[PDB]
């Protein structure tokens, strides 16, 4: 047997769209769709470590402030500013959260259903952002959690149609 | 002069799974160490092997109760990763994102009945052969099967062999191809003593040589 | 999987009656396996997955005073041939049967197909093919007709997944 | 003699148009023209194994689901998605079919004249696909089959015009 | 600085037979093993050599029948890969896809007549010389020829030598160049005894040094 395709560093190393994008977006890996490939295999772990590569389709210059920087630091070019090329901008970001590893479920709060505001990879700003893709590099997952398959109402099995070359 | 290059046509597009890295934007950042962090898994099939999970029987319960009837067939379920009896299984949760698979699948049986009640059980596997599985408790002695009695050790594992035509099999049972896709497993009760409501919980784990092949994104988003 | 030794045995068969009014290209086929009334039939109907080759022997009863030629071949994944490619059936493993020189052919083939195991109730990989290369010619001292026979046997039978009885 | 140009790994490794293209196309090598160079040489062998390179001219993003993925998986970008460049898209697809080798002629069916639906290299989807080329990399062929030349009705030979530089 | 490059003009376009590969989209896929798969062929001319195929004579039959007439000339056919007598040959099937060829071509003769009938045959090759091939069985004894007598061994092979002007010869007989293009092979019956409908089937296989050169796509599509 050859389990190279079930590797945790291989299956999570692909681009995934983040549906909610704003002019000023805070990059959170929890904003991925819960039923996607990487989205669900991420919800299937309690703590995750990863770098990040983003493909952003924007208008104007894109500024990226690291985690913990004030919101007012997004209006200055001292923070990494990428000038927009023709198709889009493809960057590689580091991990900037103070915690050793991030988490997908938090049991409680952090201020003296909603993860702490410190669980993010930074922020990005432009005049607007049309699409945003995130790619996890050298991802590591900890403490597996239940992973759910699709339910079947009354038929014996889930009947999905496979691609067929039938003429 | 300088290096002459040929800007090839058809290359250079973004593919959401290309193996090339991006240009760093914020260099020389050292993250906090995460050495010997408890509970790290590098392969989804390693945790599939490690922890078996329960099946979902009729009415939605992880165990089969003894039936006080002439029917000696307690339960019967298809051996597939997209079935009813495997709907709430972690193995199905992994396999829903892969197109093909191959290898052994293990079934683990646990008895949760009272000690003063004794029973004998037999499990049989039927490959995609006969049009009707051997519902008769003796007709099923001719296929691959194993038996175990109840005692102090209420745990017993049964390995479902991988039999099929192709080298690899689909994890995605087709809308076509009616009748038995490949296989069903039947549980038989050889005898029972004073067992009217005694239960038997069935769990399934990936085999030692199980393997999933082609990552896909099949769910509607 | 296990190998069976009781299923590898000969089985006489009648192919066709070689007459004088059949011209060149008269093609007779016999897909294997056929209806086996012995152990092999029970193997087919009581086991699901099997793999085996075939050793085919072919004999035509006649005499040296007749002329004609029979091409015997084992076509993998048989398909109907228009008279144009009947001239090219020598590509597959083959021998010739002609009363002048030889009296009996002998062809052996391995198991081959897309699947490592096959269910012959659905797929028939190998096929016996016999044709008239030159028509049977007879005189006042020659036989007016010749009956040819099949001689076949499964080789290296390997099976997995035993099936229950039907009683 | 130098027989490098009749090598089976050299002739098949060239681009060939697939005439029938659809917005959702399932890549099957049997869709090649039967009289083309690579098409006829493929029909001349019973079984074939090969990788693939596809040159696709499309509008919108091109998604490729492997062999066996549900047809509903073509609407998600988690599967390998190629964003369209100016001229066309040039990808390299592996062999994703479960069988060890594919087939060109099938003797029978596959469900409990038509090859089974599992003989394909995947599916591609876009808003529309203008053209599609396929390339057989590291191709290997098994069990040669008859190959036919064009017929001549009543002439002594096939009488074709060769290119001449005549002024 | 960074490496400077020159975007050359005229390079980079797609040539449907360029040798450069594409960027992989789906990595680390290991296909099922096909070690020791029966019947693998790596060169077309190998199976052309090993497997002789039949020729298509008048009326569309692969054999010559004895003619009870004063004509001692059993048959005559063009020695070319585009001839009538070679229209249903595997060698012609391969050669139709190449522009040039060179090398020997073998002819295999099989006697399928009755044992009590004996005959003697001669075959001869006529290079592109005389305007008329030697129809009479005596004029042909001056050419390259061989003879074999019928008996227990009804197998006899005869090799057509490659004679032409250029090192390499076309396989695509031209509209121009009428008359005998290159050559005809004639089969003569020296004698026959009680052979009125006895036959002789003729098959052709590529020579040990046959070679085809320039792949083309000549058929209409």
């Amino acid at each position: 047997q050859r389990r190279h395709h079930t590797d945790v560093g291989f299956i999570m190393d692909r681009f995934v769209k983040i549906n909610n994008t704003n002019p000023t977006h805070v990059i959170d890996l929890m904003q991925t769709h819960q039923h996607g490939l990487v989205g669900a295999l991420l919800r299937a772990a309690t703590y995750y470590f990863s770098d990040l590569e983003i493909v952003v389709r924007h208008e104007g210059n894109l500024t990226w402030v690291p985690n913990g920087a004030p919101e007012a630091a997004l209006s200055n070019a001292g923070n990494p500013t990428a000038y927009n090329k023709a198709p889009f901008t493809r960057l590689a970001l580091p991990y900037t959260a103070p915690h050793r590893v991030l988490a997908t479920v938090y049991n409680g709060t952090s201020k003296y259903t909603q993860l702490p505001a410190s669980f993010n990879f930074g922020a990005i700003r432009a005049t607007d952002i049309s699409e945003l893709l995130v790619r996890m590099k050298r991802a590591e997952l900890y403490c597996p959690r239940p992973l759910l398959a699709v339910e079947v109402t009354a038929q014996d099995r889930h009947k999905q149609k496979i691609i067929a070359p039938a003429k | 002069g300088i290096v002459p290059v040929a800007c090839s046509d058809g290359y250079g597009g973004l593919v959401t799974t290309d193996p090339k890295t991006a240009d760093p934007v914020y260099g020389k950042v050292y993250n906090p160490p995460r050495t010997n962090y408890p509970g790290r898994f590098t392969n989804l099939l390693d945790v599939a092997e490690a922890c078996p999970t329960f099946l979902c029987f009729d009415d939605g319960k992880p165990y089969v109760v003894t039936r006080e009837d002439e029917q000696r067939l307690l339960a019967k379920f298809d051996v597939s990763l997209a079935a009813k009896h495997m709907s709430n299984t972690y193995l199905s949760g992994i396999a829903q994102y892969y197109a093909q698979y191959s290898g052994t699948i293990n079934l683990h049986f646990m008895f949760t009945g009272s000690t003063d009640s004794k029973a004998r059980y037999m499990v049989a596997y039927v490959p995609p052969g006969v049009e009707t599985p051997p519902d008769t408790p003796e007709r099923a002695a001719h296929c691959i099967h194993a038996e175990w009695d109840t005692g102090l050790n209420s745990k017993f594992t049964f390995s479902i062999p991988y039999v099929s035509a192709a080298d690899y099999a689909y994890t995605a049972s087709d809308v076509a191809e009616t009748t038995n896709v490949q296989g069903w497993v039947c549980i038989y009760q050889i005898t029972h003593g004073k067992a009217q409501n005694d239960t038997l919980v069935v769990s399934v784990s990936a085999g030692k040589d199980f393997e999933l092949r082609l990552p896909i994104d099949p769910r509607t988003q | 999987e296990t190998r069976v030794t009781q299923a590898e045995r000969f089985f006489k068969k009648h192919l066709f009656n070689w007459t004088t009014d059949k011209p060149f290209g008269h093609l007779e086929k016999l897909k294997l396996p056929t209806d086996h009334k012995g152990v092999y039939g029970h193997l087919v109907d009581s086991f699901a997955y099997m793999r085996n080759g075939w050793d085919v022997e072919v004999s035509a009863v006649g005499n040296q005073f007749n002329g004609g030629c029979l091409l015997v071949a084992m076509v993998p994944e048989w398909k109907k041939f228009t008279p144009r490619e009947k001239y090219q059936l020598t590509l597959f493993p083959h021998q010739f049967i002609s009363p002048r020189t030889n009296m009996t052919a002998h062809i052996t083939v391995p198991y081959l197909g897309v699947n490592r195991y096959d269910q012959y109730k659905k797929h028939k990989p190998w096929t016996l093919v016999v044709m008239v290369v030159s028509p049977l010619t007879t005189s006042s001292i020659g036989a007016t007709e010749i009956k040819v026979y099949a001689n076949i046997a499964p080789t290296h039978v390997h099976v997995a997944g035993e099936l229950p009885s039907k009683e």
